[PDB]
């Protein structure tokens, strides 16, 4: 009881070996100094640290970032669904394991093949053919980190919060490699970009472009194999549907 | 040397005073009371100190307050006002008649 | 063109020969020159060309200086700095005859 | 994601709290428990029996299904021209079931905020979970069913 | 032009026209009661009640949402009965 | 006594200070600062600070309690290299040469434009409908350039904190300004540059963006690269040729341009001896650069599907028809 | 406030006399003398101890208690002091608060709503009946329905009428339709609200009709006021744009009459195409009067130059009657160009005084601006 909490914030650029810069999360940017014992090497630009609420001195670096939303979207329990519990999709089921399972289980194989593995692939079809079921099966049987997305719930009202959520979920996948991201009903945000609209169009297209930068390039996702499904693949932006 | 140390002492004594906010006026309500807009927070009706003649406070004067009792302190230079001012508004265009020929 | 709204009809004709030369001279201050660059002869090679295009021939003479990566601004430069400028002011205009006729 | 009550100054956790969902969702649940009997519905015995065996039997028995092994039906849609009495059948089903009943119309879920409607849908389903044997009633579903 | 500048003079020398809103007519107001209620009364804050705990039913505890400000777990003043409070209820609370 | 006073003056600028942005000064001893707390304060400045360091966008440390401004704070991509070279680019040599002149020429041949004279553009924009190798060429420049590339997306600029997102733009341009030869890449300028409460805040970040671009005249070697697929949007103010003159449109690859892309990618592959790439460069289907990769990648999977090593001719058209339409 | 207007604009010592008289009075007004030669303020201003904060109030719980919100958004149940004008406090207003306990300590000058701030047009003092040439039938008719009800309701009060609630002005463009209504505002004391029908057509679903509510709300607090709907035909003619315009139109008919009361505000509408608008506008129960604006005839035109040529310096060769004969070819707005172009024309002649030839070289250029067709 006699203890006290500590403010949390993310260390920015480093000036001297006793002067640091931390943005205290949604608060201001505070010039602070490391306490005594923390390995200065660990206090990388961007790492997450805790500060005394009195002297603001850093006293412990922490596991990278936040957002129990991603925690829920990972610990979602799909139930035991063997591939045999799905019927009449042998070609597709076999196809998916070639882009979702073999690369992360046996990456060294494609080194000799030379071809780099695809990172994302999309499931499209009329309602009631087993897309979500196939995703559940993949999540149940495979032994890796699996993210389950409802494309609606990753769309929050706070300004620029949905793009941030996409960024944090991708960061969680990168930190927990190998990881699988499943985005059901991707057409919820994957819709073609309106030329004009309300804050809805603005922020939805913003989140779409955020997800795009996340998966498209310059970051060359390492083990971030991704799966999405949609009942309306037509409405998807051509940027996504790009091979 | 004594002038230097006395200057340092004055500087130290002045350092204790707080930041006194920044405020802007859209009406000189009374000869004492002057309504101000602070940034952010909201609107305030504030009396002026002994100094600063009340005729000097004009709309959008960008004044400074004191830290407590708000209170008015001084006038400060005017704002820059860069809203729009990029695609529609141009302050001083760089084209003159001699830059044209034909 | 109605009462209380507008009062005249200022016209902008295509720049004349000496007029286009002045346009060249406007941007000619910065550019260097050889031992005898006669802008007069360069001026007459683009009949009916607009104003920004006369800047364009100076503009397209720009990266022709980068075509040799040193101070070029040569008399010959403008002769082909004319060449690539006019086609953009052109091409379908040839067909347009065979099109509209 | 859980909700705790902490020290207002030292921020130490001294509480465990019920989640709470939303004002709309709390207003969404039925506490009046209307009192229409199946007898007041007339000429729909096929439809009343259909809805009753679709919903109430999993609520009461749950052993007939497991004995047969089937998964009980989970979604029942009532449709027809207005005045046929769909709302009345829903009201009677609420009347007789004794289960946790959640009533709501389509416009109650639209909202203007970016994610608000999704939050209401998710949180209403969460409340139906936390109440365990529960029934959700959507009226004029086409409002969001467009 | 002299008329114009002299009018600007008159407007300045007259001073800023008092934008004072005014109060009620003097005969009705002030009294010592104004200072009395100013010094005595509580500056109550508005909030939205939520999900009465009622774990022990003696002091049932109340969660409120001071909208734009915060959320809290609070009790009642001894003057207001628990039967006087329902869920939500738009209840106002003290400042301390 | 004077030494003791200076020791205290050092003491007042100790570690726990709060950061703010220095607006215009007022007098010799006071100035106006915008705190990271959001509000602004009228603040007296310590004499020991060199006034010439003070600039209307400088990052300045304020006293934690008194907000007294005593400090000047010394304001990328080092290991996170894109890992790609110009050779492994799908033969957009016309685009390669243009960008070479666009950004590389201003650094390695900076002194030329005085003897050369003519002033090249100050920033570029690309339309490049999806799958047109914009990011590779952007990536290619990053691995090749001697500049200090800093990557941004339009989405990072829009935050939850009111009045912090627009401020983030300055850090982008301040950091590049400090690293004189650095290059800025702001791909997905779609988001922030949409045609003009919550609506204002996003456009404020664009408004702050527009101010920073104008400051990069000559004597600032930095160049800005902006990428966007749609590009029929974006406010004409940012489209202004006076500051984003040079633009590079990436069309769908044509024959020759197509053939380089197969040859480039297949060069790393194995392929059988009977592989007929010439049929695909001749096929009428308008496949973009991304498809070429996908057309080539799927060949490996088909080979690895049947446990086979070398890809034979039959592999490609199975893949070829599988992708595209 | 404003000064009176000198009677003759012509350069003369009579104007000198008037301006020097106003100078003398302004000099007697020139504050220096008076600037040369407690309990109420001391107590209550102590009660409202500085500094003061402004808050938005939307509640009145008791005659001494209400809910008040501040700019940050927090809401407070606070007490109202005695000196606060109870009638002045209404929801949506801005209220001064005590900085310590947030007690309500007075109402404030409302200064917001920029759009309607533009909407309460100036008194239109620049327009006057003296500036209108011979619209006799229009004047008496518009006097019947607009000016007189807003000046002497006594006839309507005694005789038992409910005065007409709406007038629509129709005529070719430039006939002076807007000028007349503006002159009515100057002639009366009522505040003037002007709106052009094209502007209220709004992109969003419901703002269009909302602006209509917003206007007639604005008219009501001003009490005697005029709402001028210029070029009404954009929102009234015949028939997702289709439904909203109908919805917008119906909003007018509900504020032009409909339910509840309408107070005192009068409504004036203008258009060029009366033969196109919805019968609901032509409805002689909804709109009681429709005023005709014909093209000016010979006598009306002569007044127009007399109105417009009053300010320039003229020659003796000017024959205004000759410029009149042809037809009702041009409206007064065109004739303003006739003066303006001539003034420029005589200026181009390097003469500060205009001649008849300048008017002929003024009349022709106005004519070429006309279109061509049916040769
Ligand atoms: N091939 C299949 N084998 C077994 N069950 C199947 C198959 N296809 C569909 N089903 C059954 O139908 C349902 C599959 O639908 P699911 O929830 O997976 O999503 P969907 O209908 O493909 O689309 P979405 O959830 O995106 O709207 C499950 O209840 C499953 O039992
Ligand atoms: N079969 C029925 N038995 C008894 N009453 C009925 C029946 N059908 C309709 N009603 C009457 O209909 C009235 C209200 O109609 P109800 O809303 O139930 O029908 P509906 O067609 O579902 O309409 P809506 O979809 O518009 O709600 C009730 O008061 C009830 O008396
Ligand atoms: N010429 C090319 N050669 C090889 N791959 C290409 C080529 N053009 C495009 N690509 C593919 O597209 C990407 C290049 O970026 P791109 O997708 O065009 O960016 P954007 O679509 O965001 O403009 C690479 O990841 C690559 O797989
Ligand atoms: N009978 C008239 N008397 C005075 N001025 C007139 C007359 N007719 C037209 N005008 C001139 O035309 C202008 C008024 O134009 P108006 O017809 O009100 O515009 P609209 O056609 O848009 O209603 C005024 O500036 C005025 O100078
Ligand atoms: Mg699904
Ligand atoms: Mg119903």
């Amino acid at each position: 009881l006699q203890s006290v909490g500590q403010i949390v914030g993310e260390v920015l650029k480093q000036l001297t070996e006793e002067k640091f810069i931390v943005k205290a999360t949604n608060g201001p940017r505070y010039v602070v100094g490391c306490r005594r014992q923390l390995d200065k090497s660990k206090l990388k630009p961007g790492t997450r640290v805790a500060l005394d609420m009195t002297t603001l001195t850093i006293m412990r670096y922490l596991p990278r970032e936040v957002d129990p939303l991603v925690y829920n979207m990972s610990h979602e329990d799909p139930g035991n669904v063997s591939y045999s519990e799905i019927g009449g999709l042998s070609e597709q089921i076999r196809e998916l394991r070639e882009v979702i399972e073999l690369p992360l289980t046996n990456p060294e194989l494609f080194q000799r093949v030379g071809i780099i593995p695809p990172k994302g692939c999309l499931l499209y079809g009329p309602p009631g053919t087993g897309k979500t079921l196939l995703a559940r099966a993949v999540a149940s049987q495979l032994d890796c980190n699996f993210l389950k997305v409802v494309s609606s719930s990753i769309v929050d009202k706070y300004i620029g919060e949905s793009a941030r959520l996409i960024r944090e979920m991708f960061n969680y996948a990168r930190d927990h490699q190998p990881c699988i991201i499943f985005m059901d009903e991707i057409d919820a945000i994957g819709g073609r970009r309106f030329s004009e609209g309300t804050s809805a169009d603005r922020e939805i297209q913003r989140t779409l472009m955020e997800l795009l930068n996340q998966m498209d390039g310059f970051d060359t996702l390492h083990r971030v194999k991704m799966i999405m499904a949609t009942n309306r693949p037509d409405t998807l932006d051509p940027a996504l549907l790009r091979p | 040397l004594n002038a230097k140390v006395r200057l340092l002492r004055e500087e130290l004594q002045l350092l204790q005073e707080q930041g006194s906010y920044v405020g802007e006026v859209v009406r000189a309500m009374d000869k004492k009371k002057v309504l101000v807009k602070v940034h952010p927070e909201g609107k305030f009706v504030v009396d002026v100190d002994k100094n600063i003649d009340i005729n000097d406070v004009t709309p959008n004067c960008r004044v400074a307050l004191r830290n407590d009792s708000y209170t008015l302190h001084k006038i400060l230079p005017n704002k820059v006002d860069p809203l729009v001012s990029l695609m529609m508004v141009e302050k001083v265009p760089d084209s003159t008649y001699e830059m044209i020929g034909g | 063109l109605r009462p209380g709204r507008i009062d005249r009809k200022i016209e902008f004709p295509p720049p004349n020969e000496e007029a286009r030369l002045d346009i060249l001279k406007i941007h000619s201050r910065k550019m260097n020159l050889t031992r005898g660059i006669n802008l007069r002869k360069i001026a007459e090679l683009m009949p009916g060309a607009s104003g920004a295009e006369v800047k364009g021939v100076c503009t397209e003479a720009g990266m022709y200086a980068l075509r040799e990566r040193r101070v070029h601004v040569t008399q010959e430069d403008f002769e082909m700095a004319v060449a690539k400028v006019m086609q953009k002011d052109s091409e379908k205009n040839m067909s347009i005859k065979k099109l509209w006729k | 994601g859980d909700l705790v009550g902490v020290n207002k100054d030292s921020y130490l956790i001294l509480e465990t709290l019920p989640t709470e969902y939303d004002s709309r969702v709390k207003a969404m649940e039925v506490d009046e428990r209307p009192t229409e009997q199946y007898s007041d519905i007339g000429g729909l015995d096929k439809q009343i029996q259909e809805l009753v065996e679709a919903i109430v039997l999993p609520m009461n028995h749950k052993e007939k299904f497991e004995n047969l092994g089937i998964q009980p039906p989970k979604g029942v849609l009532m449709y027809g021209p207005p005045g046929t009495g769909k709302t009345l059948l829903a009201r009677a089903c609420a009347a007789q079931t004794k289960a946790t009943f959640l009533k709501l119309a389509g416009p109650q879920l639209v909202q203007m905020f970016i994610g608000d409607g999704a939050k209401l849908v998710r949180d209403a389903f969460a409340l139906a979970k936390e109440k365990a044997p529960s029934i959700i009633f959507i009226d004029e579903l086409d409002a969001i069913g467009t | 032009d002299d008329i114009q500048q002299l009018l600007k003079k008159i407007n300045e020398l007259t001073g800023i026209k008092e934008s004072d809103t005014g109060l009620a007519p003097p005969a009705l107001w002030d009294l010592a009661a104004d200072k009395q209620t100013l010094q005595s009364e509580q500056p109550l804050q508005v909030a939205r009640c939520t999900k009465i705990i009622n774990a022990d039913s003696e002091d049932p505890k109340y969660i409120i949402n001071v909208k734009q400000f915060a959320k809290f777990v609070v009790d009642l003043s001894d003057q207001v009965a628990p039967t006087d409070i329902e869920e939500g209820m738009r209840v106002g609370v003290d400042r301390n | 006594e004077f030494l003791h006073a200076q020791e205290e003056v050092k003491r007042i600028q100790s570690i726990p200070l709060v950061i703010g942005q220095f607006l215009e000064a007022v007098d010799q001893n006071t100035a106006i600062v915008g705190s990271t707390t959001g509000s602004n304060y009228y603040v007296r400045i310590l004499s020991t600070i060199d006034r010439e360091l003070l600039k209307p966008n400088a990052s300045v440390a304020l006293h934690k309690h008194s907000n007294a401004l005593v400090d000047v704070l010394p304001p990328l991509t080092s290991d996170q290299k894109p890992d790609v070279m110009y050779a492994d680019i799908g033969g957009m040599d016309i685009q390669k040469q243009e960008v070479r002149e666009a950004v590389e020429l201003p650094l390695t041949h900076f002194e030329l434009y005085k003897q050369i004279g003519i002033d090249p553009p100050r920033g570029v924009l690309m339309y490049g409908p999806p799958g047109c190798g914009k990011t590779m060429l952007a990536k290619a420049v990053a691995h090749h350039t001697t500049a200090a590339f800093i990557r941004v997306v339009g989405s990072e600029f829009v935050q939850k904190y009111l009045g912090e997102g627009p401020r983030m733009v300055r850090d982008v341009f301040r950091l590049a300004k400090e690293n004189a030869p650095a290059i800025i890449f702001i791909d997905e300028i779609d988001a922030i540059a949409t045609k003009r409460g919550a609506d204002r805040e996003v456009q404020r970040i664009l408004l702050e963006l527009l101010n920073q671009m104008d400051g990069f005249d000559q004597n600032v070697n930095v160049k800005v690269i902006m990428a966007t697929n749609r590009a029929d949007t974006l406010d004409p103010a940012l489209l202004r040729p006076g500051r984003l003159d040079r633009k590079i449109e990436f069309p769908l690859p044509d024959r020759r341009q197509k053939r380089l892309i197969f040859s480039t990618i297949t060069s790393k592959m194995n392929l059988s001896e009977e592989v007929d790439l010439e049929d695909y460069v001749a096929r009428p289907d308008k496949i973009s650069g991304a498809d070429i990769n996908s057309i080539c990648q799927e060949s490996g999977m088909l080979a690895v599907r049947e446990n086979r090593y070398i890809v034979l001719a039959k592999d490609f058209e199975k893949a070829y028809k599988t992708v595209i339409k | 406030s404003k000064l009176p207007l000198v009677t003759p604009h012509t350069q003369c010592r009579l104007k000198l006399l008037k301006l020097e008289r106003i100078k003398d009075y302004l000099l007697m007004e020139e504050i220096r003398n008076q600037e040369q030669m407690e309990e109420e303020r001391s107590k209550v201003d102590d009660l409202r101890g500085t500094p003061m904060s402004v808050g938005t109030l939307e509640e009145i719980i008791d005659d001494n208690h209400a809910i008040v919100s501040t700019s940050v958004g927090s809401e407070h149940y606070v007490s109202i002091l005695s000196f606060v004008d109870k009638d002045l406090l209404e929801p949506g207003c801005s209220v001064l608060l005590n900085h310590k306990v947030h007690a309500v300590i007075g109402v404030l000058m409302d200064d917001t709503d920029p759009l309607v701030t533009v909407m309460k047009v100036e008194k239109a003092p620049q327009e006057t009946y003296a500036d209108i040439g011979g619209l006799d039938n229009q004047i008496q008719e518009i006097k019947e329905s607009v000016e007189l009800p807003l000046t002497h309701p006594e006839y309507y009060e005694e005789m038992g009428i409910k005065p007409p609630k709406g007038v629509i002005l129709y005529g070719p463009p430039g006939t002076g339709k807007t000028l007349l209504a503006k002159a009515v505002a100057n002639q009366t004391s009522a505040t003037f609200l002007r709106v052009v029908g094209s502007e209220l057509i709004q992109k969003y679903l419901g703002d269009g009709p909302k602006l209509v509510r917003e206007l007639f709300r604005v008219a009501e607090e001003h009490a005697p006021s005029i709402v001028f709907i210029d070029e009404i035909d954009a929102i009234g003619t015949k028939r997702g744009g289709e439904r909203e315009i109908q919805r917008t139109m119906l909003e007018l008919l509900n504020q032009l009459d409909g339910f509840d009361s309408r107070g005192d505000v009068k409504v004036i509408m203008a258009t060029n195409r009366i033969e196109t608008l919805d019968p609901a506008l032509i409805r002689p129960g909804r709109i009681d009067r429709k005023i005709e604006f014909p093209l000016p005839d010979e006598k009306t035109k002569k007044r127009i130059f007399q109105i417009h040529t009053s300010r320039m310096t003229l020659a003796d060769d000017v024959t205004l009657d000759d410029l009149i004969m042809a037809k009702d070819d041009l409206s007064g707005a065109d004739i303003k160009a006739i003066c303006t172009e001539a003034g420029l024309m005589a200026l181009r002649e390097r003469r500060m005084k205009v001649t008849n030839e300048d008017f002929k070289k003024s009349k022709e250029n106005v004519l070429y601006k006309k279109q061509e067709g049916t040769p």
